[PDB]
């Protein structure tokens, strides 16, 4: 029988740091009680639990006049303190293909376009053949976070893989001044 | 040299 | 479009206290309470920054006893488990031979206690494996990592036994080359 209490300070940036947005919201179990938006300047209930808390803390100003700073002690403050290894994270990806199937020329299957290792998440995928770029029936798997600091993702493309068909996966990142290309043949 | 945790304030008894 | 999240959580009984710090997804560290120090996701970080865990400390104190004040006027109402979906997925493409890395991805569930094991051909794998802390997610949940360094072989097979209060019977996902 657990009982669990969560604690979030957010801070929220746009265009660089211009425009901020504080929000210190206290979590019960997994239901937000109480919170503090810079964007109202005053705490707020959430829900009938908070209330209380709503009203104890709106009534300590020492309380509120510092939560109504903390967008810039706090928020623009961190952001600068770790601004280089966090908002300027640079990892190239690393781009591998391979089919999926194995049959002789004539047959259908699946090509794998594996784009990883990369960071930050932001990245475009494009699939080619012989030139021509391919839009229809390309699945992908979506963006994936590894955890470490590193993102992945995989695009498949079907086909029937001729004799001297290339296909190319063609890749564009933050990370790269140019798109990365890999090739395949029959 | 760097980073702020943001303090919290404490709960109203009940 | 970045956000920085300062996470905390607590939860008795088991008394497990977190505090740590998020940039867009990704942990940039936790306090470890016991060291009563700070773990840094990536040892560059260390490099790059510093902070002062006696504070966090603090926090999770308050924490402990705002809960034990919302426990009370909540007439007890006790947490309710939320199953968690798991995955596996390595690192990088893999080549036999080729050292490589095989990660778990134990995501979207609740409370922040888990059991997690790797193992190798039925066999439980004790060496070459990390993970991380509880990591908080979007919608108040938890996020978990876990990761098993390996050199993909033909006979090799793997399998990541997460349990979790939120299911019946421990939860089994298989890996085998290709």
């Amino acid at each position: 029988p657990r009982f669990l209490w969560q604690l979030k300070f957010e801070c929220h940036f746009f265009n660089g740091t211009e425009r901020v947005r504080l929000l210190e919201r206290c979590i019960y179990n997994q239901e937000e009680s109480v919170r503090f938006d810079s964007d109202v300047g005053e705490y707020r209930a959430v829900t009938e639990l908070g209330r209380p808390d709503a009203e104890y803390w709106n009534s300590q100003k020492d309380l509120l006049e510092q939560r109504r700073a903390a967008v810039d002690t706090y928020c623009r403050h961190n952001y600068g303190v770790g601004e280089s290894f966090t908002v300027q994270r640079r990892v190239e990806p690393t781009v591998t293909v391979y089919p999926t199937k194995t049959q002789p020329l004539q047959h259908h299957n699946l090509l794998v376009c594996s784009v990883s290792d990369f960071y930050p998440g932001n990245i475009e995928v494009r699939w080619f053949r012989n030139g021509k770029e391919e839009e229809t029936g390309i699945v992908s798997t979506g963006l994936v976070r590894n955890g470490d600091w590193t993102f992945q993702t995989l695009v498949m493309l079907e086909t029937v893989p001729q004799s001297g068909e290339v296909y190319t996966c063609q890749v564009e990142h933050p990370s790269l001044t140019d798109p990365v290309t890999v090739e395949w043949k029959a | 040299a760097g980073f702020k945790g943001e303090q919290g304030p404490k709960g109203e008894p009940g | 479009e970045h956000v920085i999240i300062q996470a905390e959580f607590y939860l008795n009984p088991d008394q497990s206290g977190e505090f740590m710090f998020d940039f867009d997804g990704d942990e940039i560290f936790h306090v470890d309470m016991a060291k009563k120090e700070t773990v840094w996701r990536l040892e560059e970080f260390g490099r790059f920054a510093s902070f002062e865990a006696q504070g966090a400390l603090a926090n999770i104190a308050v924490d402990k006893a705002n809960l034990e004040i919302m426990t009370k006027r909540s007439n007890y109402t006790p947490i309710t488990n939320v199953a968690p979906e798991v995955t596996v997925l390595s690192r990088s493409p893999v080549n036999l031979g080729e050292p490589n890395i095989l990660i778990c991805f134990i995501d979207k569930f609740s409370p922040p206690v888990v059991n997690v094991t790797w193992l190798r051909n039925g066999r439980p794998v004790t060496e070459g494996v990390s993970e991380t802390v509880f990591l908080p997610r979007d919608d108040h949940l938890f996020r978990k990592f876990h990761y098993l360094t390996f050199l993909p072989s033909t006979d090799d097979f793997y399998d990541c036994e997460v349990d979790h209060w939120g299911l019946e019977e421990p939860l089994r996902k298989h890996w085998e080359f290709e």
